[PDB]
RNA sequence: AAGUUUGAAAAGCACUUUGGAAAGAGAGUGAAAUAGAACCUGAAGUCGUGACAAAGACAAUGGAAGUACCUCCAUUUCAAC
RNA sequence: UGGAAAUGGGGUGCCCCCACCCGUCUUGAAACACGGACCAAGGAGUCAAACAGACGCGCAAGGGAGGAGAUAUGCCA
RNA sequence: GAUGUGGCCUGGAGGUUAGGACGAAGCUUAUGGCGUGAGCCUAAGAUGGACCGGCCUCUAGUGCAGAUCUUGGUUGGCGUA
RNA sequence: AACGUGUCGCGAUGGAUGACUUGGCUUCCUAUUUCGUUGAAGAACGCAGUAAAGUGCGAUAAGUGGUAUCAAUUGCAGAACAUUC
C-alpha cells in the first residue's frame, strides 16, 4: 500500500534513526551496513534488507528481511548464516540473494567483522595479562541462579 | 590565605590586618619599602621615620607632594612621614615577630619576603558644597599581608 | 493530585502544629506492623527509634523531643560535642527512622485501632 | 586505525576575522560583526585596515572539516554510538562529549580500543 | 507609498483598548467552554429536580 | 485563469480605458465624481493603445 | 495594564544636563528623579505589553482535521513508520496489533500487566518507564516537573 | 532599597599564643571555612603582588609578512619504518 | 619512545613596509560639526482588527462557519 | 533598499534521543580543533555543587557599542583642591 | 634607574551569572456569599515572665468559653487534665 518511496519521503528529515551530529548525518539503524543515512542503506525502511553482524566467537551472522512478513515485526528478520570462518564472498552472496545492490558493502563489512574479532582477541589477551599483574582491591561477582 | 607562599613554611611567620583604617595610598608606600629587608632593619627604619630623620619614599602615589632631601637614599625626590601608617605597620611587624617567636624562630634572622597592600571596602561620609550640593567624602582603608623567612 | 507545586510546598512549610504532627510520621518495625497492622505512625515523645539514614544510621535510642518547628525529632542517643566539649542533640527527620517501641497511652491505642487495615 | 589520506590542507587564512576596534573596549568581544558605519574605514576597504570575511576565503571542499590528525570529528556519547563509526573508521573519529562522566568514559575507551575506532579525546596510550 | 488598496474603515478610534490610562471596552470569550459545561450541568440538575416532568 | 477575481481587480480603475474592479467592500460607495459625466468627470471607457 | 506606569513621572526638560526620559517626582528616596515609564528604564513599562485578546485559539476546517486523523491512522498501520517514530515493536506479533475484547474484563492492574507482557507491549512501556526524569529548565518550576515518552496507546470500543 | 540563598546538622571556630581592642598566628568543627554569619555560585571592570617580556622620544591601538624567545596546546613520526 | 624530533596552532618583543576617530546628519567628516571615562544587567517594528498580493493546505459550483447543543463526559478550557 | 539561506544564536512547548556525585548549570583561558562568518566542539580548572545536551517540529518579552539612554558598581583627576 | 608599558600565576575590591522561589501576573470555577446607631470602615493608645517592629488581641488584652485533636510550645524561662482541664 505505502511504498519505500513514500516512507523515505516521510522519514528523511526526521527519524529516531537519523543521528545529525555536528554537520554529519549518520544512522544507528540496526539493519544499516554503513551508518549512512540513505534510502538504499535504510534496512528498517526497505522491503527487502540484509545486514552483516557479528556473532559469538569468530562467527559472522547475516540477518535477512525477505519482505514476505513485513507486517509481522517478530518474524520480519531471520538469522541465516551464523557460521564461523566463512569467506567474505560467501557473506556477500548470501546478502546478494535479497539485495544485489548491497553486495560490495556487505562483503567489506564481513571482512571488517573478521578483522575486529581477531583484534578484540589480541586486545583482550593483553588486557588479561595486565590485569593478572594487579591486586584489584575490589571484584564484583554477578549472582548466579 | 596569602597571594604567595614562603619557600619553607616551618621557617616563616605570617601576619595580616584587614580593613586597617589607615589611608590606603600612604600605607602602600609605607609597607612596600620594607619588602626585602631584615625585620630589625625595617623596625629601625620605621622608628627613624617617626623621628623624621628618614622618610618613606613615595612611588606611584606621589602626585603633587613635596620634595625632600631624605628621599635621595631611595633614589627619589618625593617622600613623606606618614605616622599613622607607620605605627599601624609597627604593630603588624610586632605581631609577625610574636608569631615567629611562638614558632621557635629567631626574630634577629627573619627577612621580610612578602608585602601586599590592597584597597579594602570604602566607608561613606558626605560633604556639603556650594549651591546646595552634596558630594561624597570617602574613607579608603586597606588590607595588609606579609610574611618573613629565616635567612 | 495537587496540580500545583507552589501551593503544595506552601501548605507543607506553613503547616499548623497538628498537621506537622501528621507530616512527621515514621514507619513501624516489622514486628509492630505485624502486631497492629499499621504501616506508619506519627512520632511521639518517649518513642524508641532506630535510625536508618544518615551518619547516625543504625543508632537506637528514645525520642526526647518532636520539635516540629525545625521538622526534626531529638533522640537521646544520637548527639555530638560542641567546641567546648559539651553535648548537643542532633535533629533527625522522622522519615529517616523506624519506630521499634511505641509509647502507649489509651488514646494512642485508640488511634492504632482506627488505623487497623483489617 | 590510520585515516584515509587526503591532499595537503591549505587553510587560506589562519587569522581570525575580529571585530573592528575590539582591542580598545573591554566589553566588545572579538566575534565578527559586519561594520555598517557610513565612514567606517573597514567597510570602505582602506588598505591598512582589517579584512572582512567573504566567500573567497572558503576552504577547499576536499579538505574542509578535516582535523589535523586526518579524521572528521563525530560527537559520540555512549558505547553504542561507536557502532555507527565501526564501518567508516578511517574517515570519522569520535569525540566524547564533555559532560560524559569518567566511569562511562572508561567503558567507551575500552570498547573503542577494541573496535579500532579512533577517539579524538580518549586515553593517551 | 499608499498604492492600490481598499479605503480602510476599521472604526477603532474610541478608547477601547485597556492601558495605563484607559479601562478599555472589551469582551473576550475565554470562559466559553466553562460556561457551556456549566449550562449543561445546570440543565442536568434541573432535569433531576423536576423529574419526571419534561 | 483570466476569469479570476484577482485578475479582474488588477490595475488602476480610474485611468482611461480601464475596466478593472476597485478594492471596495461597499458596492454603493465609489459611484460618483470620476464615474459619471454629471459628477465632474467620468473615466473614459475606451482609449486607443 | 498598570504595571510600570504607577508613577507621576514627568520629563525634566532640556535645561539640565540629563536625558529627556520622564523621571519620578518627589524626594527623600533612592528612586527620586529616576528614569520612569520607559521600556529601557528600571521599574518601567515593558514594550508593547502583552494582552489577553491575543489569538490563542485556532479554527481548523473539519475536513482537514478528519484528513489528518485518517493519515495518522494509516501511518500507524506501517511498522517501519512506527519504529521510525521511536517505539519498540520488534517483538510484537502483528501491526496493526489487534487483541481480544476480553481485556475489558480485567479488574486488577496485575492482569493488565500480564497481558501487556503477553503481546510484547511491555518493551515500549519499559522504554517510557526508563525515560522518566526531571524536566530541564524553567518548566520544572511551573507545574511540569517530569517528562517521559508516550508509549503504546490501547484503543477500546467504549468507555468501559 | 532590601532574597537572611552558611551548612545535611550550628557541629557558629573550645584551647594556646601576642595585642588595649579590633584582630593576627596556631589548633579544632565540617565532605568543603576561597562554606566563618545578612557567609551558595562569585563574572566584568579596577587595583595589589610575584615572575617574566622588554621598551627611548614615532600617543596608543591596528594590518601584513618574517624573526627571536617561550608554549600546563594539538597532531604526526620513531627502522627494512 | 624521551626531561623528544617534527609540523601546525597560541603568546610576547623586535624589524621593514602599510595604516587619520568611532557612531551620525550631510553634496562633502580625521575634522576647529554633534553623541562618545569603564563594566555589568536592562534597552526599541509588537498585539488586534479590515483589505489586498504571493506562497502552502483542504474542498469546489460550491466553500465555510459562528453561536449553541448533544454525549463519549460524570477527566476533559 | 529588496530578497534568500537542511544559515548562527537565546527563553519556553509538543516529540524523539542522550548525559549527570566517576560531578549538571554557571564561571575562568598563551585551549586547541572546526567553520568565509554568525558561532560550534574538545581540553584544563590546583572552579562549582545539581541538573541538563543533541536532533525534528511549535512558540516568543529572542541577539547591543553608542539613544546629554535606565539602574548598580567602578574609575583617572588625587593623597590633588 | 626611576616612574611608566605589556603578559602570566596568585590575591583584593565588586556583586553580575547559574541553579533555587511559601511571591507576582493572568485565566477558570463553586456559594443558605455583601458592612454600620445592636455604633461600621478608618484613626489612636495599650496588652507577653523576658517583647523594638510585625502579627494577634482589648483592662478577661500574643487571649476567655466550646467542639474536635492528642503531647507540646521552644530563644530562654515556666508549666507538666494524657481514658483529654
Ligand atoms: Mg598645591
Ligand atoms: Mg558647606
Ligand atoms: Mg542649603
Ligand atoms: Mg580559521
Ligand atoms: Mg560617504
Ligand atoms: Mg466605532
Ligand atoms: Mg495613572
Ligand atoms: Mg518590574
Ligand atoms: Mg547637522
Ligand atoms: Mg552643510
Ligand atoms: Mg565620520
Ligand atoms: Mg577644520
Ligand atoms: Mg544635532
Ligand atoms: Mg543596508
Ligand atoms: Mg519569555
Ligand atoms: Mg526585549
Ligand atoms: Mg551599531
Ligand atoms: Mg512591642
Ligand atoms: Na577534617
Ligand atoms: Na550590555
Amino acid at each position: 500500500s505505502h511504498s519505500v518511496d513514500l516512507q523515505w519521503v516521510l522519514v528523511r528529515q526526521n527519524s529516531r534513526f537519523l543521528q545529525k551530529r555536528g554537520g554529519i548525518r549518520m544512522s544507528n539503524d540496526p539493519f544499516n551496513n554503513n551508518g549512512n543515512w540513505t534510502k538504499r542503506h535504510c534496512g528498517f525502511l526497505n522491503e527487502k534488507a540484509a545486514v552483516v553482524k557479528p556473532a559469538k566467537g569468530g562467527a559472522i551472522c547475516v540477518t535477512v528481511k525477505d519482505g514476505s512478513s513485513n507486517n509481522k515485526p517478530r518474524q520480519t528478520y531471520k538469522k541465516t548464516v551464523h557460521a564461523a570462518g566463512v569467506r567474505a564472498s560467501d557473506v556477500s552472496r548470501a546478502v546478494a540473494a535479497v539485495r544485489p545492490d548491497l553486495a560490495d558493502v556487505s562483503f567489506r563489512r564481513a571482512r571488517r567483522m573478521a578483522c575486529i574479532a581477531s583484534r578484540t582477541a589480541k586486545v583482550a589477551a593483553a588486557r588479561k595479562a595486565r590485569s593478572e599483574k594487579i591486586k584489584f582491591s575490589r571484584k564484583s561477582a554477578r549472582a548466579k541462579r | 590565605h596569602y597571594s604567595r607562599k614562603p619557600q619553607v613554611s616551618s621557617k616563616s611567620a605570617k601576619a595580616k590586618v584587614s580593613d586597617l583604617r589607615c589611608h590606603y595610598k600612604n600605607t602602600f608606600e609605607t609597607a612596600n619599602v620594607i619588602n626585602g629587608m631584615p625585620l630589625r632593619k625595617a623596625q629601625q627604619l620605621y622608628r627613624q621615620v617617626l623621628a623624621k630623620t628618614r622618610c618613606i619614599p613615595f612611588k606611584r602615589y606621589n602626585g603633587k607632594i613635596g620634595r625632600t632631601a631624605q628621599a635621595k637614599e631611595w633614589g627619589q625626590t618625593k617622600g613623606r612621614w606618614p605616622r599613622k601608617s607607620v605605627v599601624a605597620m609597627m604593630s603588624l611587624l610586632k605581631n609577625a615577630e610574636a608569631n615567629a617567636i611562638e614558632k621557635g624562630l629567631d626574630p634577629n634572622q627573619m627577612v621580610i619576603k612578602h608585602v601586599q597592600v590592597d584597597q579594602a571596602a570604602r566607608m561613606r561620609r558626605r560633604t556639603y558644597r556650594a549651591h546646595g550640593r552634596i558630594t561624597p567624602y570617602m574613607c579608603s582603608p586597606c588590607h595588609v599581608q606579609l610574611f618573613m623567612s629565616e635567612k | 493530585k495537587c496540580g500545583s507545586r507552589r501551593k503544595a510546598r506552601r501548605a507543607h512549610f506553613q503547616a499548623p502544629s497538628h498537621v506537622r504532627r501528621v507530616l512527621m510520621s515514621a514507619p513501624l518495625s516489622k514486628e509492630l506492623r505485624a502486631k497492629y497492622n499499621v504501616r506508619a505512625m506519627p512520632v511521639r515523645k518517649d518513642d524508641e527509634v532506630i535510625v536508618k539514614r544518615g551518619t547516625f544510621k543504625g543508632r537506637e535510642g528514645k525520642v526526647t523531643a518532636c520539635y516540629r518547628l525545625k521538622w526534626v525529632i531529638l533522640i537521646d542517643k544520637v548527639n555530638r560535642e560542641k567546641a567546648n566539649g559539651s553535648t548537643v542533640a542532633v535533629g533527625i527527620h522522622p522519615s529517616n527512622v523506624e519506630i521499634t517501641k511505641l509509647k502507649l497511652t489509651h488514646h494512642r491505642k485508640s488511634i492504632l485501632e482506627r488505623k487497623d487495615r483489617s | 586505525v590510520k585515516p584515509t589520506v587526503s591532499k595537503a590542507i591549505v587553510k587560506k587564512r589562519t587569522k581570525r576575522f575580529t571585530r573592528h576596534r575590539y582591542e580598545l573596549f573591554p566589553q566588545l568581544s572579538s566575534s565578527w560583526r559586519k561594520p555598517r558605519g557610513e565612514d567606517s574605514p573597514v567597510r570602505r576597504r582602506y588598505k591598512g585596515q582589517k579584512a572582512m570575511p567573504n566567500k573567497g576565503y572558503g576552504s577547499d571542499r576536499a579538505t574542509k572539516y578535516i582535523t589535523p590528525s586526518g579524521f572528521r570529528n563525530f560527537p559520540i556519547n555512549n558505547v553504542e554510538d561507536l557502532y555507527m563509526l565501526v564501518m567508516q573508521n578511517r574517515k570519522y573519529a569520535g569525540v566524547i562529549s564533555h559532560t560524559v562522566g569518567a566511569r562511562k568514559r572508561k567503558a567507551i575507551v575500552r570498547k573503542a580500543m577494541e573496535l579500532d575506532v579512533r577517539l579524538a579525546n580518549g586515553n593517551a596510550k | 507609498p499608499k498604492g492600490n488598496n481598499a479605503i480602510p474603515h476599521v472604526h477603532q478610534k474610541k478608547h477601547w483598548n485597556p492601558c495605563s490610562s484607559q479601562k478599555g471596552n472589551v469582551k473576550v470569550f475565554l470562559n466559553q467552554p466553562a460556561q457551556k459545561h456549566r449550562r449543561r450541568r445546570l440543565r442536568l440538575l434541573k432535569a433531576k429536580k423536576v423529574f419526571p416532568r419534561p | 485563469k483570466s476569469g479570476r477575481e484577482s485578475v479582474r481587480h488588477f490595475g488602476a480603475s480610474g485611468v482611461p480605458g480601464s475596466h478593472s474592479k476597485p478594492y471596495a467592500t461597499n458596492r454603493g460607495k465609489e459611484t460618483k465624481r470620476g464615474r459619471r459625466t454629471g459628477r465632474s468627470y467620468k473615466r473614459k471607457a475606451f482609449r486607443h493603445v | 495594564r498598570l504595571s510600570g506606569m504607577n508613577h507621576s513621572a514627568h520629563s525634566w526638560g532640556t535645561g539640565r544636563a540629563v536625558a529627556r526620559i520622564p523621571r519620578i517626582s518627589g524626594g527623600g528616596t533612592s528612586t527620586s528623579g529616576a528614569g520612569a515609564f520607559g521600556n529601557m528604564c528600571r521599574g518601567g513599562r515593558m514594550f508593547a505589553p502583552t494582552k489577553i485578546f491575543r489569538r490563542w485559539h485556532r479554527k481548523i476546517n473539519l475536513h482537514q482535521k478528519r484528513f489528518a486523523v485518517v493519515s495518522a491512522l494509516a501511518a500507524s498501520s506501517v511498522p517501519s513508520l512506527v519504529m521510525s517514530r521511536g517505539h519498540q515493536i520488534g517483538n510484537v506479533p502483528e501491526v496493526p496489533l489487534v487483541v481480544e475484547d476480553s481485556i475489558q474484563g480485567y479488574e486488577k492492574t496485575k492482569e493488565a500487566m500480564a497481558f501487556l507482557k503477553a503481546i510484547a507491549a511491555i518493551d515500549d512501556v519499559n522504554r517510557v518507564n526508563d525515560s522518566r526524569e526531571i524536566r530541564a529548565g524553567r518548566g520544572k518550576m511551573r507545574n511540569r516537573r517530569y517528562v517521559a515518552r508516550r508509549g503504546p496507546m490501547l484503543v477500546m470500543p467504549n468507555n468501559k
